[PDB]
RNA sequence: CCUAUGCAGCUUUAGGGCAGGUUAUUAUUCAAUAAACUACCUUUUUUCUGGGACGGACGCUCUUAUUAAAGAAACAAGAGUGAGCAAUGGUUUUUACUAAUUAUAAAAAAGAAAAGCUUAACUGCAAUACAAACAAUUAAAGCAGGGGCAUUGUCGGCAAUAAUGCAUUGAAGAAAUA
C-alpha cells in the first residue's frame, strides 16, 4: 500500500537526494473498507532480499 | 467589484433608472450602513432570469447631540439607527470614526462641526481643570 | 401559479473606507483626504489649481510628504520578485543601482513643487516638530530623485529644531522624528551632487549636537525600535560621524534587542554602516545579525550579496555559514551582477581568505564559454587579485587569469 | 449526423454504472515479467519492486 | 436585545428613575423611550463597555 | 449499432469504452479531501433546442429570443 | 443486524406456510352436508359449487 | 392566388411573468410578499388535399378488383376493433354431440360439453429461421431449477388472423455499496 507522496519516493528517490530533502515517510495504515487488497505497508526505501 | 458591475449591467432597464436614483441621495443623506441589495427571480419550467432593484426605507428622525445641544433630523435606514445605538449615539458615531467611513457629503460636514467644537469646548474645560 | 418562481437576495459589498477618487471635496476634512490618498501627479495638480485658497498649513505639508511617493522610478531600473506581495518593510521587487526617474514625470514633479514652495514661506512659523521632521525627510527624498537640489528652507528647519535647547523636541518628540530627521539630512548632503561646503558644515554640526543631547544625555534613545535605530546609524555612516562610539553603542543595543524584525535588505544596511564607521569590537552583535539570514534567504538580492561580504571584509568578520549562503545565492544571480560589481565581489572573498568552489567554479565557466573577453583595467586587478588571495589553482583558474592578462594586454591604455 | 427528424439515436435507454477504480492502474502480464528476466532486463536473484 | 433589531436597547442609569430603575442599575428599555426622554433629558447613557466601567 | 450509424459516430471520434467515466477518488491512497464532491445522477435529457442545442439534432439553426425589457 | 433480522423474518414465514397452504386448499371444498340444492335436484354440480364456494370465500374476505 | 426556418402592426375570457398605479395582508419610524383589476414585457397559434378555404381523415386487423408464387397505389370499395375470461387457462376420463365468432370450405385421434384434480397466465438461458431502411415486431427445437395432471406424454396463457405507445421524468418492492 502506497499512497500518492510514498509512490513518489520509491520510483524517484534521486529527485530527493540531490536537493538534500527528506524521503517521503510511509504511511501507518489503510482504510478499513480496503481490508483484503494490501498485505503490508510499502517502505519508501523497500528493503532488498535474496531469492 | 467586477461582480458587482456585472451584475448591475443585467437589470432591467427600468430597474437601472431606480438605481441611479437611490445613489444620487448619498450626499444628502446619512449613509452609514446603507447597503445596495439586488433582487433576483428563477423559474422552474424555463431558465429565465429577472433582475430588479430593493428599495431602502428611510427614516426621518431626530437625535440628541450633547455637544451640540440640539435635536439634529437625520434621514436614516433602520440598520443605521441600530448601529448608532449601539455604538453609544450620534456623538459617539461621529467622534469614533474617520471622514473616510462617512462616504456623504452631509455626514462630513456634520462630523467636521461636531469635531471642532468638542476640541473648543476640551481645550477650555482642560485650562480650566 | 403554474411555474413556481425563487427569489434569491444578493448584497452588493463594497470597500469599508472611500478612495477619494472622483468627487470634489467640499470641506476641510475632504479636501486632506482627497490630497493624502492622492494616487497620480494629475490628481494633485487638478486639487491645487481647482482648491488653491482653501488651504492651510496642514494641507501645504501634507501634499509635500506625498509628492516623493508619487515620483515613480523607470521600470526597467527595477527587477519584480516571485511571488513576493507588498508588506510591512518588503517591496514586491529591488532596484538596480543608481535608478532612474520616470521620463515624463520629472517636469510634472518640478513644475508642482515650484508653486508649492511660492506659497509655503508665510507658513513657516506655524510648524511643529512632526510636521518639520516630515518636511525635512521629504526633501531628501526629492533629491535622491532628480527633482530637486537643494532645500531652501533648511536654514529654517534647523533653526527652529535648535532653538531653545531642543525645547520643542523636549515636549514633542517620538521615536519617528529622530530616524526622519538623520535619514533626511543624510540624503540631502550625498544623494546626487555631493554637497556645498557650507551645507556640509552645518548639518554634520547640527547632527552632532542633537545626537549628544537629546538620544544620549537626556535618554530619548528608549523610543526607538531596530528600525528606527538602524536608520539613524545609516545616517551616522554617510555623515561619517566616527568621533562619538557611545551612541553607536546605545544604537547597538537597540538592534541587538529587535533583531528578530530586521530584514535582510536591512541586516546588509547595518553591516555597511558599522564598516564605514569603522566600528568592529562589536563582535556579538555581528554574530545576532549573521543569525538573521538563516530563514530569510528568499529575500536576498544581489544588492544585499555584495554590501554583506564587502562589510565583512572590511570589518574583519569570518562567519563561515555566513559566507556559504551569500557564495551559492551569488552562483546563480550571476546574471544579474555588472562586471565591476562582481569584481569587487571576488575581491571580498580573496580578503577574507575564503575559497567558495561553486562560486569561482561558476565564474570560471561563464569566463572561458565567452569568446571574446574584454577586462578593464580598473577591475582587472581586483579578479586576478581574488584567484591568487581565494588560492584558485592550476585546475582552471590559470586559463581564466591568462585571459584576463591577455585582454588587459591587448588595450593598455 | 441529422436523420430527417424521426432522432432514432435517442430512442434507446441510459446506463449509469460505475467501472471499477482499478481500470486506472497499468497491467503487467506474468509472461512478460519472465521474458524480461529471461533476456537479463531484470535481477531475478533479488527482490523486485516497481521501481 | 441582540435580536431586537434596534427596538430594545441596554441602558446605563445615571440618576433613579420612577419605573426604569435606581442609579448603577443595568436594563433594557425600548429603544423610543431611551431617544426621546431618558437621554436628552440627561438622566442616562447607553450600556457601551466605556460607560459601564466608568458609571455602572 | 447499424453499420451506416456507426461509421458516422466513429468518423467525428467516438470512443467511449464504459458507460461511465471511473473516479480517481475511489483508488486508495489518491483520496484529495479538497477536491470532494457528492455522486450526481447523469442526466438522460437531450438539449433539443434549435436555438442553444445540439447542431446534431436540428435540421437548421433558428434566432434566438428577444431578452426581456 | 438487518441481515440477521430480515433472515429470521423469512424463516418464520416459511415455518408457517404449510397451514396456509392447508387452509388453502380447504376454503374451496364443497362440503356436502351444508348443501340442499341435491334435495331439490335442480342445478347441477357446477352451479352448486359457485353458489357455495363464492358464499364462504367473501364472508372469509 | 398559393408556398416559407418568413417579418411587422393590431385584438382577445390562447400560455407564462410582475417590472408602474390601485387594492389586500404584514412590519419599521420613501418598506416587504401577490392565482385580483388596469398598464407593460415575452412566447404559441400542424400536415395531407386533382390550387387554397369549408368538410373529412391520421393507430391496428379481415375482405374485393389488378387471376390460379409473393408483393403492389388513389379523399377506391365492403366490414371490424382501443376487449373479455380466476375459467372461456393447464391436464386426465367418459360419448345417442360436431357448433360458433366482425368475417372465413380451420380441425375426427381433433374439438365441444359433462365429471375430477390443479396454477406452466413460471425462474435463468437458447441453435436456427420468417420478415425488415433502422427502431422495434413474429415463430421456435433444445439445456438447468421448482411444479401440475397423467404414468412417461404434455403445459413458457386463450383455434388462428386486431384489443396498442420509444426515450425522458416520476413512483413502488428488494438487494449491493458509500
Ligand atoms: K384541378
Ligand atoms: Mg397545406
Ligand atoms: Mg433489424
Ligand atoms: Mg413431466
Ligand atoms: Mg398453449
Amino acid at each position: 500500500y502506497y499512497t500518492k507522496d510514498g509512490l513518489e519516493g520509491l520510483l524517484f528517490p534521486k529527485r530527493f537526494t540531490d536537493k538534500n530533502l527528506p524521503l517521503p515517510r510511509p504511511a501507518v495504515a489503510w482504510h478499513p473498507k480496503f481490508d483484503g487488497k494490501f498485505d503490508a505497508v510499502g517502505q519508501i526505501p523497500p528493503v532488498y532480499e535474496a531469492v | 467589484q467586477q461582480k458587482n458591475v456585472e451584475i448591475a449591467r443585467k437589470l432591467l432597464p427600468l430597474a437601472k433608472k431606480q438605481l441611479k436614483g437611490l445613489l444620487d441621495r448619498q450626499d444628502n443623506v446619512l449613509w452609514g450602513k446603507t447597503d445596495i441589495v439586488i433582487r433576483k427571480r428563477t423559474f422552474k419550467k424555463n431558465d429565465e432570469e429577472l433582475y430588479s432593484l430593493v428599495q431602502v426605507q428611510w427614516l426621518d428622525v431626530k437625535l440628541w447631540s450633547n455637544i451640540l445641544q440640539e435635536r439634529v433630523p437625520l434621514t436614516l435606514s433602520q440598520e443605521t439607527l441600530t448601529h448608532i445605538e449601539s455604538i453609544g449615539g450620534l456623538d459617539d458615531y461621529l467622534l469614533k470614526t474617520p471622514d473616510s467611513q462617512m462616504k456623504s457629503n452631509f455626514s462630513s460636514d456634520l462630523r467636521w462641526r461636531v469635531v471642532c467644537e468638542a476640541m473648543k469646548q476640551g481645550e477650555a474645560e482642560s485650562k480650566q481643570k | 401559479y403554474r411555474n413556481k418562481v425563487t427569489i434569491e437576495y444578493i448584497k452588493l459589498k463594497e470597500p469599508e473606507n472611500d478612495d477619494y477618487a472622483t468627487r470634489d471635496p467640499t470641506n476641510y476634512a475632504q479636501l486632506l483626504g482627497a490630497i493624502s490618498i492622492s494616487r497620480h501627479l494629475d490628481r494633485t495638480t487638478y486639487l491645487y489649481e481647482t482648491f488653491k485658497d482653501k488651504f492651510d498649513t496642514i494641507h501645504y505639508v501634507t501634499a509635500l510628504t506625498k509628492l516623493p511617493g508619487l515620483v515613480h522610478y523607470r521600470g526597467a531600473d527595477l527587477v519584480m520578485r516571485d511571488g513576493v506581495q507588498w508588506s510591512e518593510g518588503v517591496k514586491p521587487f529591488w532596484q538596480k543601482p543608481n535608478a532612474q526617474p520616470r521620463k515624463h514625470l520629472l517636469p510634472k514633479a518640478q513644475g508642482l513643487l515650484s508653486k508649492l514652495e511660492e506659497q509655503f514661506p508665510p507658513h513657516l512659523n506655524n510648524l511643529f516638530p512632526r510636521q518639520t521632521a516630515n518636511l525635512i525627510w521629504a526633501y531628501g527624498q526629492l533629491k535622491r530623485k532628480q527633482v530637486v537640489a537643494a532645500c531652501p528652507f533648511l536654514g529654517d528647519f534647523l533653526l527652529s529644531l535648535r532653538r531653545d535647547n531642543f525645547l520643542a523636541l523636549d515636549k514633542h518628540a517620538t521615536g519617528a522624528d529622530y530616524a526622519q530627521i538623520v535619514k533626511g539630512l543624510a540624503n540631502l548632503q550625498t544623494a546626487g551632487s555631493p554637497a556645498d561646503e557650507d551645507t556640509r558644515a552645518l548639518i554634520e554640526d547640527f547632527v552632532d549636537q542633537l545626537t549628544q543631547e537629546m538620544l544620549l544625555r537626556r535618554g530619548h534613545a528608549r523610543l526607538l525600535d531596530a528600525r528606527e535605530a538602524q536608520s539613524i546609524l545609516w545616517g551616522l555612516g554617510k555623515l561619517n560621524r566616527r568621533k562619538n562610539t557611545a551612541i553607536i553603542d546605545v544604537l547597538c543595543d537597540v538592534v541587538l534587542a529587535g533583531v528578530n524584525s530586521l530584514t535582510p535588505t536591512a541586516l546588509a544596511g547595518a553591516f555597511s554602516a558599522l564598516a564605514k564607521l569603522g566600528h568592529s569590537s562589536r563582535t556579538d552583535v555581528f554574530e545576532a545579525m549573521a543569525k538573521g539570514y538563516h530563514l530569510q534567504t528568499t529575500l536576498m538580492s544581489p544588492q544585499d550579496v555584495s554590501l554583506t561580504v564587502c562589510a565583512c571584509a572590511d570589518l574583519g568578520f569570518r562567519d563561515d555559514n555566513l559566507l556559504k549562503i551569500c557564495g551559492l545565492k551569488a552562483a546563480d544571480m550571476l546574471g544579474e551582477f555588472s562586471n565591476a560589481s562582481l569584481a569587487w565581489l571576488m575581491a571580498g572573498f580573496g580578503r577574507l581568505g575564503y575559497n567558495h568552489e561553486a562560486f569561482f567554479s561558476a565564474v570560471n565557466k561563464s569566463v572561458l564559454a565567452e569568446p571574446v573577453v574584454e577586462v578593464e583595467p580598473g577591475f582587472a586587478w581586483r579578479v586576478l587579485s581574488a584567484y591568487a588571495g581565494s588560492g584558485r589553482k592550476d585546475s582552471e583558474s590559470l586559463k581564466v587569469c591568462g585571459r584576463i592578462t591577455e585582454a588587459f594586454l591587448a588595450k593598455l591604455y | 449526423l441529422y436523420d430527417g427528424g424521426q432522432l432514432g439515436l435517442v430512442k434507446f435507454p441510459v446506463t449509469r454504472q460505475i467501472p471499477s477504480y482499478e481500470v486506472l492502474y497499468n497491467q503487467l502480464g506474468v509472461s512478460k515479467l519472465v521474458e524480461f528476466i529471461q533476456l537479463g532486463l531484470l535481477d531475478h536473484t533479488k527482490t523486485i519492486t516497481m521501481k | 436585545v441582540e435580536e431586537s433589531n434596534g427596538k430594545l436597547v441596554k441602558i446605563v442609569l445615571l440618576d433613579d428613575v420612577d419605573r426604569v430603575g435606581q442609579q448603577g442599575q443595568t436594563v433594557v428599555v425600548k429603544a423610543g423611550l431611551m431617544r426621546h426622554l431618558l437621554f436628552p433629558e440627561g438622566k442616562a447613557l447607553y450600556a457601551t463597555p466605556e460607560n459601564e466601567a466608568k458609571y455602572s | 449499432l447499424h453499420k451506416a450509424y456507426a461509421k458516422k459516430l466513429l468518423k467525428l471520434g467516438f470512443k467511449r469504452r464504459f458507460w461511465t467515466d471511473p473516479d480517481p477518488q475511489m483508488v486508495p491512497g489518491f483520496f484529495d479531501p479538497s477536491k470532494y464532491k457528492p455522486r450526481e445522477r447523469l442526466n438522460g435529457k437531450p438539449n433539443l433546442r434549435p436555438d442553444i442545442g445540439c447542431p446534431a439534432l436540428r435540421q437548421s439553426q433558428r434566432p434566438l429570443k428577444k431578452l426581456p425589457r | 443486524e438487518k441481515r440477521t433480522k430480515r433472515a429470521k423474518e423469512i424463516n418464520d414465514a416459511l415455518a408457517k406456510m404449510p397451514q396456509l397452504i392447508a387452509d388453502y386448499k380447504a376454503a374451496r371444498k364443497i362440503d356436502w352436508a351444508e348443501v340442499s340444492i341435491i334435495d331439490k335436484l335442480t342445478l347441477s354440480k357446477k352451479q352448486i359449487r359457485e353458489k357455495y364456494v363464492k358464499r364462504r370465500l367473501m364472508k372469509q374476505n
